[PDB]
């Protein structure tokens, strides 16, 4: 429809990528597709445009309930997809929503009973709502989308995914599956979920810094390297938004791949950063997943990555890792991966002692305090959803020190 | 020529560059700090009646303070007017913080607070009318850890004067007068080459013989060139120092 | 008679010297009187009636519901509990709530003295939440004194049944 096109051209998207060649046309006919693409291929548009067409085709309304369920393994990936679906449904009337782990479950129940046509869910939270939440209308389910199926299986949601398929209706329902790698578990899940006869588609540096000094070391490092190119990887978009806002508030102009959750602005910001010889850009791992890394003097891993296997291949100018002492177990995993590494040493004298002033600035401003809480809460929730539970254990993490890095005198009250 | 009717410069200063270079023998935070050049001066008679807690604005053409060093400006009340003037002069990247005298006296009272403020900047500049107060308020935590506020005259309060004064303040070496017969003056670092170092030495010597030594260069006993750990190579010796002291006393 | 430890703790109050120093800081942060508030508001009224943006005010926090909510929010730096509240169960939990929230607290004498700071006849509890930058060291020294003269002192005595 024209509303789809008017929304698409708003994002500045022209032509159409290679993976969508064997997915978008056949999927528009309502046939099950077994997609398989690498990272950054643009699958977000692949399983959203045809499904949004099908919402418009059936004239779905909130009284009808959920029609499309999209499953993502992590909070950040689900939130990124939800942000894209919001952009695609800009000129629509079909309600959209997201349910994720660690979020306000009571608030999600109030939103689900009202009627969310396009639901982006996580395997852990969706099973909780599908079994307990009352008034959640999903008998009219028509499309099911699974993204990064292998990631879901490795996380440990095999049991949760099995109950989802047994609970959700299977008749006259389109189903999808996307996986970078095809394993035995991925194939087994496809056989029990996808319809028969589908259309198949086909050197490291680290700094051992405590949590309370994580930002102070980062800020001092960026002041020193103001005459270079810096790109920093974070664990969340909310963490990206807050640090970018805070750094601009302390006379350290930076750029972020967040903007206003506008896809066109992120591409514009990245294009400007690549063109500029000097500058600093902040982004999360998922936003930079599959993108083209320009000639950058420094790459900084401010927060530990949620996909260590993908990160160790992406790295292969200089690499930096902000590793907490409680996360020193990641060093042993690096040896098992057979990657050379060196330890960076910094003097405590040179670190900026602006923590007292940082807390005063955050407490005085409403929007800085609001952003700081959102960044702190999202960082903790992303931490609790890490694949490496043994290495990045949230319980071992000191919450008092962490909140100090965000500009908090005391740890704010965030749940999980 | 002024000091002893002779100019034994250039050769000694150029040789000192190779002398320290021969004595050369992973970390994250790095800086362009270089070992300072210490110009030792000995005077036949004491040059200070009492401890003077102000630096000497020895104008120089090769600055010893790099432009990357942060600056802190201390002004009289109100601080808002001078804060606006600093911003309008384009000195935001240089003069990072402007502190009114009343605010400096009150909001920085603890020794730890004074030390934190001291370590937050590389050079301190103060209004000439508020310089006599800084002996108090700032205390020993400032005047002993090589942090002596600079008496910058901003009385009329205009942008062009601020730019000229700061540039003059940055492009100058300073020395705190103390009651003794020997002292050291910062002439530069290894980054400055031999000819620029020689120019700094002669300019300092002219200033020292003018407004520091009461009897001029004739009262200079000896002078040597030194670094942090180098030998004090004798730049020049007075041919008549021994008899001058005997006759004077 | 024999009294429980939660009521016995109110007989061990802050010493005269520390209490006198505490009220020197409190008297800098008294709330403005009903008259001073009216004068400030009418002054801004004339600037509006004829023709024409401030800082956050600074004062000591008072009120039992208000202060308990500030302790639970960890917003209070110093909590001063009256020693003679007529129903004792009004403040009998405050030392325990302040211990749980890590709030430096003291039991001071003469609830009337607390009320005088706030221009009231009587106050059950006063709380200093956040003071000006000039008084950061004065409040910090008081909190250290309350730690030694009230928390380090007694403590073992507050867990014993008093009286008898």
């Amino acid at each position: 429809s024209e509303n789809i096109q008017k929304a698409i051209k708003e994002m500045g998207f022209e032509t159409m990528t290679e993976i969508q060649k064997r997915s978008i046309p056949p999927l528009l006919a309502g046939r099950d597709v077994l997609g398989a693409a690498k990272t950054g291929s643009g699958k977000t548009l692949a399983f959203l445009i045809p499904t949004i067409e099908m919402l418009y085709a059936l004239k779905f309304k909130p009284r009808n309930g959920t029609g499309v369920i999209i499953i993502s393994p992590t909070r950040e990936l689900a939130l990124q997809i939800f942000g894209v679906a919001k952009e695609l449904l800009k000129y629509h009337h079909q309600t959209f929503g997201i349910v994720i782990g660690g979020a306000n479950r009571r608030a999600e129940a109030d939103k689900l009973v009202k009627g969310v046509n396009l639901l982006v869910a996580t395997p852990g939270r969706l099973l909780d709502h599908l079994q307990n939440t009352k008034g959640f209308v999903f008998r009219n389910l028509r499309s099911l989308v699974i993204d990064e199926a292998d990631r879901i299986l490795e996380i440990g949601f095999e049991d949760e995914m099995r109950q989802i398929m047994k609970i959700l209706p299977s008749e006259n329902r389109q189903t999808l599956l996307f996986s970078a790698t095809q394993t035995t578990k991925v194939e087994d899940l496809a056989r029990i979920s996808l319809k028969p006869g589908p259309l198949y588609v086909n050197e490291q540096g680290y700094v051992v810094v405590d949590s309370d000094k994580r930002f102070l070391l980062l800020f001092s490092f960026l002041k020193r390297n103001l005459k270079k190119k810096v790109i920093v990887f974070m664990s969340s978009c909310a963490s990206v938004k807050y640090m970018a806002e805070l750094l601009n508030y302390i006379d350290l102009p930076v750029l972020d791949l967040h903007g206003k959750q506008k896809q066109q602005r992120r591409t514009n910001t990245f294009f400007e950063f690549c063109n500029a010889e000097k500058g600093i850009l902040l982004c999360t791992n998922v936003a930079a997943r599959g993108l083209d890394i320009p000639a950058v003097d420094w790459i900084v891993q401010y927060d530990p990555p949620d996909d260590p296997r993908d990160y160790i291949h992406r790295v292969g100018g200089k690499s930096l890792m902000f590793l907490a002492p409680s996360e020193l177990g990641f060093l042993r995993y690096l040896k098992t991966a057979k990657v050379s590494l060196n330890e960076f040493e910094f003097p405590a004298n040179k670190v900026a002692n602006v923590q007292s002033q940082l807390e005063k600035l955050v407490s005085k401003n409403y929007y800085l305090q609001q952003s700081a809480k959102d960044g702190y809460r999202s960082y903790l929730q992303a931490y609790a959803s890490y694949s490496l539970k043994s290495i990045f254990d949230i319980n071992k993490l000191d919450l008092a020190k962490v909140a100090k890095s965000f500009g908090f005198a005391h740890p704010p009250n965030v749940n999980i | 020529e002024l000091l002893g009717s002779d100019a034994p410069l250039e050769k000694v200063c150029s040789a000192l560059l190779e002398y320290e270079s021969k004595r050369k023998s992973l970390l994250e935070d790095e800086q362009d700090d270089i070992e300072p050049v210490w110009l030792q001066l000995a005077t036949l008679k004491f040059i200070g009646n009492n401890r003077k807690l102000i630096p000497y604005k020895i104008a120089i053409k090769n600055p010893v303070i790099p432009s990357s060093s942060e600056a802190c400006l201390i002004v009289k009340d109100p601080q808002r007017v001078y804060k606006d003037l600093v911003n309008e002069a384009g000195l935001s990247k240089v003069v990072t913080r402007v502190i009114g005298l009343s605010k400096l006296k009150a909001k920085w009272n603890s020794y730890e607070q004074k030390r934190q403020l001291r370590d937050q900047f590389d050079i301190f500049l103060a209004d000439d009318r508020v310089i006599p107060m800084l002996p108090r308020i700032l205390g020993k935590t400032f005047y002993q850890k090589s942090k002596v506020p600079v008496p910058v005259k901003i009385s009329k309060g205009t942008a062009e004067q601020l730019k000229r004064e700061v540039v003059s303040a940055y492009g100058a070496t300073y020395f705190n007068s103390a009651p003794c017969s020997s002292f050291m003056i910062k002439c530069g670092h290894v980054s400055n080459t031999s000819t620029e170092l020689a120019e700094n030495v002669e300019s300092i010597l002219q200033f020292v013989s003018k407004h520091i030594v009461p009897d001029g260069a004739k009262g200079i006993a000896s002078i040597h060139l030194k670094t942090s750990q180098s030998i004090a190579i004798p730049l020049w010796n007075n041919p008549n120092l021994k008899e001058l002291i005997a006759s004077s006393r | 008679l024999k009294v429980p430890p939660a009521i016995a703790q109110f007989q061990k109050t802050l010493d005269k010297n520390t209490a006198t120093q505490v009220f020197k800081l409190l008297n800098k942060y008294r709330p403005e009187t009903a008259a001073e508030k009216k004068q400030r508001l009418v002054a801004e009224a004339e600037a509006v009636a004829n023709g024409k943006v401030s800082k956050k005010p600074y004062n000591v926090k008072y009120g039992l519901n208000h202060v308990v909510a500030l302790i639970e929010a960890k917003k209070a730096k110093l909590v001063l509990i009256a020693s003679d509240v007529d129903p004792i169960e009004l403040v009998v939990f405050l030392p325990a709530l302040c211990k749980k929230m890590g709030v430096p607290y003291a039991i001071v004498k003469n609830k009337a003295r607390l009320g005088t700071v706030i221009h009231q006849k009587t106050a059950a509890v006063l709380a200093v939440t956040e003071v000006r930058e000039e008084d950061k060291n004065e409040l910090a020294s008081i909190v250290s004194a309350v730690d030694a003269n009230f928390s380090a002192k007694y403590d073992e005595s507050r867990r014993k049944w008093g009286g008898g």
